[PDB]
């Protein structure tokens, strides 16, 4: 029922601190809200959890002292704060919780009794820890069944997201994994395959999104 | 060095069954229920099994979990192509006082038909030509096995300079995708009569061509 | 009573659930009886045990109280129902919903031929954190009243000795509502609510302490 | 903990200041509380502030309370002010002992 | 055990108000902290006292209304505030208290029961009440057993303090009572007598201090 939405991708200098938010779409306070990350090439790593009802926290000892997990009951939001960022902290950070309900709740069990299998996940927030400057992308149309697309060139850091007609067009869409140029910059492309007859009318607009530089760009694609 | 120990890989052809084991200890598995997760990275994990042996909602019955002593198993009988993914076990650990995850097992489903790559080539746009830069884009998809060599041609003359090419990477539908970017000066683009992107897959070359007019 | 004192069968300590709605001429309390739920105390315990014993019945009638903006059926690890947490069967542990515990103000008219016995309680947390976690307000109060009587209890916070895991306590109280009279319950926290009433009867009923076996 | 063969009688008290200044001067907190408890009993007393008639110079009062702790039972004392603490316990005994009011002199 | 340190010398215009602080080096709150002054040519005059524990004050009636004695428990500090300064208030202000300890303290005796003989004194704070402008001093070296020294010239008001090698040199030191020029300004000199052979090596630095103009000056003395 409930869905979790995490805050947008960030980029941080080493040493600095980061705070990611998790917003539930409904009351989601009685059971353990978990934070779990994945660094490039690693398996999932559990950071810790809070039980909003009691405000109770459990942290993986590896992060004790720089990890703070926090919750606010009125706005149905959980937060994760990680200080003294090293580059190992570059990862996708997920928030997740269980969907169980109970007619008879326990007001005094042990923390672990409130942790259940995580079946509701946020989409994940990419935090990238680097000294490099943030650069937004330049968006250019790729004019044309038939194949039309967008070029998202020269940006940092990952990630970037590309939708079509404000989310309306979904079939035929293939965004491509990015490239890592020598210059340190990235680039990617998104393609939609459509019938070649409905080119002359229907309008295609790519919605290119890059949160670490706060860059929204909509670009129109015509032959 | 995760607290729970999975083998790093598993494989099978469609229809077989695979068993992914999770090895823990008294303080975790031997005293707590085990969960299993599935993950097709870039997109969020999904719960498969809770309470050691219960299928979560919407999970096909071919998935089953069990536990005994200080280990746990996930059994996938009648394997299917969609199951190619990462699998993780997790449980509470009473000495760590928190949750622990296994190091994951990558399950590869084998025996896909060999498929040739679709290539779509694009020229430098109006705007980009205007900004004194030139980028050709070669979009390569739906192939298997996931290995291609990319060579760029100018008319007929090969060019190794200015090329960036992404390593292949699984799409949703189990076949691989890849891109290649040839950067130029706009003067290099308006001088030759055409450019080409040759793609080699399993000793078989597929090319597409683009031109200034 | 086997393992149960009269008061435990009254409140509905889980191992005493077999005594629900029982009648007796003589109730026999055994020395081996034990409590196994939330640790509690009864002010004038002797008097409560007396008047119930004299009534001769545990006949219970559920009623729907209009609780609003609070959650019901809170349970404790000190009072398990099998493997999972539980509570006294005839009482209703009320707590916050979302992040508020609004004031409760409910009524129950006696429109019946007979007197009603209401058993209710007040929760004494071990810490201020516990107090605010459950009831949001820093200071609770419970007021139960008829037309000719009132009892307002302030909950007290602080540590008591560990009993079945807890430093906390519940205090049990009672209220008799006569026909024509009207019960009102007022609280902004710490209320252990009644789920209804016990029938009151008069007659030859009593209670006795003995370990003598029962014979035919 | 009572680890002994016999019952313990604890005498303790609660202090009722005459003014809020007195209250905060002594105990810092504006409102004290004292809780004394065993496993099957508790007594929480809130101190009350205000003037009483002068007695030997003071408007203040102490209220005395008691608590009996049985063998195996355990005493806990909780307070953030106004506690008049016990320094130990009185032995409890049973027998023929009593008390009487009289001004008759004692004889041999 | 405890030592009291008072704030620095001040100068005030008539009518103005002054607040002197007294900092104990340890808890010093259970008994009466006294303020006692001495104006030029007068005997000691008792201003009043506070008993930090109860916050209780006693003032000499002569100062009622313009004398406020105050205390702060966390920082172990007592303060004395004197308003509407006349020139008669020009004096050295001492703070002082008793060193008694008690296993059994009395929580309700009369104020006077908390006053005991004063055996711990502060160093004293010179408050000078005048219309004249403050002037800092000019420090010049007086080059040379043998005798070396510092000249502290043209300053106002009193006092000034002179140490040697940051307090290290103490034997042979003789600072001289100041002079009162016609110009209203003061001047003084401090001399150290040393062996005449250890002139060629060891370094002499006078630490001249003048708080009413906030003037610290360290001056090096060589032949
Ligand atoms: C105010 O002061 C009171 C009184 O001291 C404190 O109350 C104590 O609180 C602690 C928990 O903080 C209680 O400790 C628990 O004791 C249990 C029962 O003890 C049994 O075993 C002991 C020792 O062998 C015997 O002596 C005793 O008779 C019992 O048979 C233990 O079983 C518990 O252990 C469990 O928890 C610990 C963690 O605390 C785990 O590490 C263990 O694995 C185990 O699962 C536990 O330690 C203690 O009993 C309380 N005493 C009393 C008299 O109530 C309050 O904590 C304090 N309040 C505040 C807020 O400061
Ligand atoms: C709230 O209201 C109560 C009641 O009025 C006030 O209580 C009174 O407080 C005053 C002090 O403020 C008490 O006064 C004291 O009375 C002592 C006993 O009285 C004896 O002598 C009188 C007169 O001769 C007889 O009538 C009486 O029966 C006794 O035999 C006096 O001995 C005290 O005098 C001493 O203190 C004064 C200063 O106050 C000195 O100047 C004297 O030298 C001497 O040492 C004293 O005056 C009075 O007794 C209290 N009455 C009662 C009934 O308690 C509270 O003050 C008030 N509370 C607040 C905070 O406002
Ligand atoms: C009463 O208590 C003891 C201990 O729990 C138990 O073994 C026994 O079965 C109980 N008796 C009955 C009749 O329920």
């Amino acid at each position: 029922e409930v869905q979790l939405v995490e805050s947008g991708a960030e980029v941080k200098k080493p040493g600095s601190s980061v705070k990611v938010s998790c917003r539930a779409s409904g009351t989601f306070y009685k059971y353990a809200i978990n934070w779990v990350r994945q660094a490039p090439g690693q398996g999932l790593e559990w950071m810790g959890g809070i039980i909003p009802f009691f405000g109770t926290t459990n942290y993986a000892q590896k992060f004790q002292g720089r990890l703070t997990i926090t919750a606010d009951g009125s706005t149905n939001t959980a937060y994760m704060q990680l200080d003294s960022l090293r580059s190992e902290d570059t990862a996708v950070y997920y928030c997740a919780g269980p969907s169980i309900t109970e007619s008879h709740y326990c007001l005094d069990c042990a923390a672990k009794d409130y942790y259940y299998g995580l079946d509701v996940w946020g989409q994940g927030t990419t935090v990238t820890v680097s000294s490099a400057s943030t650069k937004g992308p330049s968006v250019f149309p790729l004019a044309p069944t038939a194949a039309l697309g967008c070029l998202v060139k020269d940006y940092f850091p990952e990630p970037v997201t590309v939708s079509w007609n404000s989310g309306a067009l979904t079939s035929g869409v293939h965004t491509f994994p990015a490239v890592l140029q020598s210059s340190g910059l990235y680039s990617l492309s998104s393609v939609v395959t459509v019938p070649s007859s409905s080119l002359g009318t229907q309008t295609y607009i790519c919605n290119v999104n890059h949160k670490p530089s706060n860059t929204k760009v909509d670009k129109r694609v015509e032959p | 060095q995760s607290v729970l120990t999975q083998p790093p890989s598993a494989s099978g052809t469609p229809g077989q069954s695979v068993t992914i084991s999770c090895s823990g200890s008294r303080s975790n598995i031997g005293g707590n229920t085990v969960n299993w997760y599935q993950h097709l990275p870039g997109m969020a994990p999904k719960l498969l099994i809770y309470s050691s042996n219960q299928r979560s909602s919407g999970v096909p019955d071919r998935f089953s979990g069990s536990k005994s002593g200080t280990s746990a198993s996930l059994a996938i009988s009648g394997l299917q192509s969609e199951d190619d993914a990462d699998y993780y076990c997790a449980s509470w650990d009473d000495s760590l006082n928190g949750v622990v995850f296994g190091g994951g097992t990558k399950l590869t489903v084998l025996g896909q038909p060999k498929a040739a790559p679709s290539v779509t080539l694009f020229p430098p746009s109006s705007e980009e030509l205007q900004a004194n830069k030139a980028t050709l884009v070669c979009l390569i998809s739906d192939f298997y096995p996931g290995a291609v060599t990319v060579a760029w041609k100018a008319d007929s003359s090969p060019v190794k300079a200015g090329v960036e090419t992404t390593t292949p990477s699984k799409q949703s539908n189990n076949k691989y995708a890849a891109s290649s970017y040839l950067s130029l000066t706009p003067e290099q683009w308006k001088s030759h009569r055409s450019y080409s992107c040759q793609v080699t897959h399993e000793g078989s070359t597929v090319e597409k061509t683009v031109a200034p007019t | 009573g086997i393992n149960c004192t009269l008061i435990d069968a009254l409140l509905g300590d889980p191992h005493c659930d077999g005594f629900q709605n029982e009648k007796w001429d003589l109730f026999v309390e055994r020395s081996k009886a034990f409590s196994n739920c939330y640790p509690y105390d009864v002010p004038d315990y002797a008097s409560l045990r007396s008047l119930v014993a004299s009534s001769g019945t545990l006949e219970f009638i559920n009623e729907g109280f209009n609780w609003t903006g609070v959650t019901q059926n809170g349970g404790s690890s000190a009072c398990k129902r099998g493997p999972d947490s539980g509570f006294f069967s005839r009482l209703n542990w009320l707590y916050k919903s979302g992040s508020t515990y609004p004031v409760q103000n409910v009524t129950m008219p006696n429109n019946d031929n007979s007197d009603k016995l209401y058993i209710w309680g007040v929760h004494h947390p071990s810490t201020d954190k516990e107090q605010t976690n459950l009831y949001v307000q820093a200071s609770g109060k419970v007021t139960v009243s008829t037309k000719r009587s009132q009892q307002t209890i302030i909950p007290n916070v602080g540590s008591r000795p560990w009993v079945r895991g807890l430093s906390s306590r519940i205090s049990i109280y009672w209220t008799i509502v006569k026909p024509g009279d009207i019960l009102v319950i007022n609280s902004n926290g710490n209320l252990i609510a009644p789920r209804g009433y016990f029938k009151m009867r008069t007659g030859k009923s009593s209670i006795m302490r003995s370990d003598a076996p029962i014979g035919t």
